[PDB]
RNA sequence: AACAGUGGUAGGAGAGCGUUCUAAGGGCUGUGAAGCCAGACCGGAAGGACUGGUGGAGCGCUUAGAAGUGAGAAUGCCGGU
RNA sequence: GAACGAGGUAGAUGAAGAGGUCUGGAAAGGCCCGCCAUAGGAGGUAACAGCCCUGUAGUCAAAACUUCGUUCGAGUGGAUCCUGAGUACGGCGGAACACGUGAAAUUCCGUCGGAAUCCGGGAGGACCAUCUCCCAAGGCUAAAUACUCCCUAGUGACCGAUAGUGAACCAGUACCGUGAGGGAAAGGUGAAAAGCACCCCGGAAGGGGAGUGAAAGAGAUCCUGAAACCGUGUGCC
């Protein structure tokens, strides 16, 4: 999984196209990524326990890891994925510059 | 035959006149047919297998008695009219090959070669050697040689230069002249050989 | 309890006659114990019997 | 020839006459072997050589087979073959061989005489048909027996 | 072109249709394929398309090759009625 | 008995376009362009992807357990003795040899007056001599070869749920049988549970709206949904 929770994900196709955002969530073991903004449902609930409003409640759902790539830190564009080395732990490293996160 | 001769930039240089004991012979395409279904027969390893009536992990007790009752006669649990079932005839394990004789052979890649003499898709290019195994210089040589569709190179002795490079591209292949493949030889339908195949063809026919 | 031309010996198998009350009692060999050639080589040890005809003649 | 366009030469492919599937083609219903027969059956039937019950062929005919051990196939040589060689030319047994003269040495090379010569021939083998020893002569060729 | 013949069971002989899979070419598909559903189209026949409606992802042709090769009857198997 | 080298039991690294557009719910598709390659196997992601993702080519990785492979008594005699003891050999019992006892060798595997032993013995399809071959009656012995329950890697003019393992699913179960045993049936919502809040009818069950989704006839044995069959209407009789 190439993408850490929190970084500058740039979603590639779907329903939405354009938004870049920030990981809400993570779902590794069924590959899904939680991103605030995208893939928002207008959902459904009941008047049960957790605040009996019912009502339609309003939340995001998850998206497949291909969606997502993160940008880059020195000139905002979509860049793959590598790695390198630097001082101990194995950091990312953005592709077309010597950039990490 | 009086086949052109190129470089390995591309440039024309002197022509070959080949052999006709190899090269000009009349197509005999009553062989190409017989053939091919030979090449093509051993490349199926054919290893499909289907339960009989006794490889079927049940069957034999007559299922109810024989009079009395009111059904048909209904043998055993997996007959082939029954819903389980074993397979009547089915297919069973076998080969596909079998060894034409040797002057069918021999006479069979001449014809293939007399014809793409005619059919001009040949050409002699002495010395490939790259230095490095990268497909880019190799996609250069094709596009300078202008085929865009299958092709196919003779080397001499599988130059590893050669032999490591194109494995990538799409519709050529790399073989040595060992391994003249009669399918192969027909599939690409362009072809390449190095000088030294040249003879090497030659030695041995 | 043996000799060398045919596979039957002092072994296990079974019997079942009557008063029923059982377990592990003999085939030996039926000796009767004198010499032969068909090895004429002695010590005069044991013998059993399948069949006794063309041993030999004499 | 095309992938695009194989063909046979036409008489050396043929459909299957294939047996059983519908009235249309005939062969239909008793798929070529009639009505209720023995020799319609699964399997069950005749020996090749057998006559219900009378006494087939091979027993009321006498033996009269003999095989010795001691057989000796001769190589078998028209004469005329020695021909396609020139005259003055070594005739041995290992030269027969490997000029496509005989295919197989069955340990005995006899020369019969059918035929003729023209070729004065160093002719040595290992025995010797009545004419044939007179033939070599009469083109003057030596008549050696091995 | 002319002349002649053409009912057929068992039975022999010769031509072709079609499904599945592969093989080179070609193409045709989210601007809707395969299937399914209808008709008044064509081919001598097995048949083959062409619009229309369903369906929501693949499949035809040309020539070849391989076959578990095509149903309406087994006091047939297995469901549904 | 120790050291090295290679392999295995977890791995890592890894090239090059959200290219612009057009439809569409959704681009990987079409169109117009690029680019990488020792990587255009394969899977995944809203549909068909060399460059979208896991990864594949190539190269490295082992603390520890291992696996494979490397390194630290000859000759010549010719007095005597020995050279396989309770068995080797045949024509009338049996069995294995292709051989059914025959002309029946031979090998053994139960049994009827106890041969030689180197000047010897056995065999060469009865036997006899000659002739060549060989010392039986003690034991050990790798490779080539027979095979698959698992494992690793990967093939297919193999199957696509009545097919293929009986068993794609809690299957050797559920059930039948005291019993040894017999032995089934049954996969598919979407790309995402976003799976129907809310309003009515009824005790619900179940709808009709609404809302969700591109589709709700897509809504819970949930894709396509034929025929039997059950129909509701109506044109002509």
């Amino acid at each position: 999984m190439h993408v850490k929770k929190g970084d500058k994900v740039m979603v590639i196709s779907g329903k939405d196209k354009g938004k870049q955002g920030t990981i809400l969530a993570a779902f590794p073991k069924k590959d899904r990524v939680l991103v605030e903004g995208v893939n928002m449902v207008k959902k459904h609930s009941k008047p049960t326990q957790a605040n009996p409003q019912g009502g339609i409640s309003n939340q995001e759902a998850p998206i497949h890891v291909s969606n997502v790539m993160p940008l880059d830190p020195k000139t905002g564009e979509v860049t793959r994925v590598g790695y390198k080395v630097e001082d101990g732990k194995k950091v990312r490293v953005a592709k077309k510059s010597g950039q990490v996160l | 035959p009086k086949v052109a001769l190129y470089n390995q930039n591309g440039s024309t240089a002197g022509d070959i006149e080949l052999n006709a004991s190899v090269f000009g012979i009349e197509p005999n395409e009553s062989v190409v047919f017989d053939a091919i279904l030979m090449q093509r027969a051993s490349l199926r390893q054919g290893t499909h297998k289907v339960k009989n009536r006794s490889e079927v992990r049940g069957g034999g007790r007559k299922p109810w008695r024989q009079k009395g009752t009111g059904r048909a006669r209904q043998g055993s649990i997996r007959s082939p009219q029954w819903r389980g079932g074993g397979v009547v005839f089915g297919p069973t394990p076998r080969s596909y090959s079998y060894k034409l004789p040797k002057k069918v052979r021999r006479l069979a890649i001449k014809s293939v070669l007399s014809s793409k003499v005619i059919d001009n898709n040949i050409i002699v290019l002495e010395d490939l050697t790259l230095d490095t195994a990268k497909t880019k210089e190799m996609a250069a040589i094709l596009k300078g040689l202008s085929v865009e569709k299958k092709a196919l190179i003779v080397t001499a002795d599988a130059n590893e230069a050669v032999a490591l490079s194109a494995r990538n591209i799409p519709g050529v292949t790399v073989v040595e002249a060992n391994g003249i493949n009669v399918l192969d030889v027909v599939n690409h339908e362009k072809l390449l050989i190095t000088k030294a195949a040249v003879e090497k063809v030659e030695e041995v026919l | 309890r043996k000799c060398v031309i045919t596979g039957k010996k002092t072994t296990a198998g079974n019997n079942r006659s009557h008063a029923m009350n059982a377990s592990k009692r003999t085939w030996g060999a039926n000796l009767q114990k004198v010499r032969i050639l068909v090895n004429g080589k002695p010590k005069k040890v044991y013998v059993s019997a399948r069949a006794l005809k063309s041993g030999k003649v004499e | 020839m095309k992938l695009h366009e194989l063909k046979p030469s036409e008489g050396s492919r043929k459909t299957r006459n294939r047996v059983g599937r519908g009235i249309g083609s005939g062969n239909g219903k008793t798929a070529g072997k009639g009505h209720k027969g023995q020799n319609a059956r699964s399997g069950g039937g005749v020996r090749p050589g057998f006559e219900g019950g009378q006494m087939p062929l091979f027993q009321r005919l006498p033996k009269r087979g003999f095989t010795n051990i001691n057989r000796k196939e001769y190589a078998v040589v028209n004469l005329d073959k020695l021909n396609g060689f020139a005259e003055g030319t070594e005739v041995t047994p290992e030269l027969l061989l490997e000029t496509g003269v005989i295919s197989k040495l069955n340990a005995g090379v006899k020369i019969l005489g059918n035929g003729k010569l023209e070729k004065k021939l160093t002719v040595k083998a290992n025995k010797f048909s009545a004419s044939a020893k007179e033939a070599v002569e009469a083109a003057g060729g030596t008549a050696e027996v091995i």
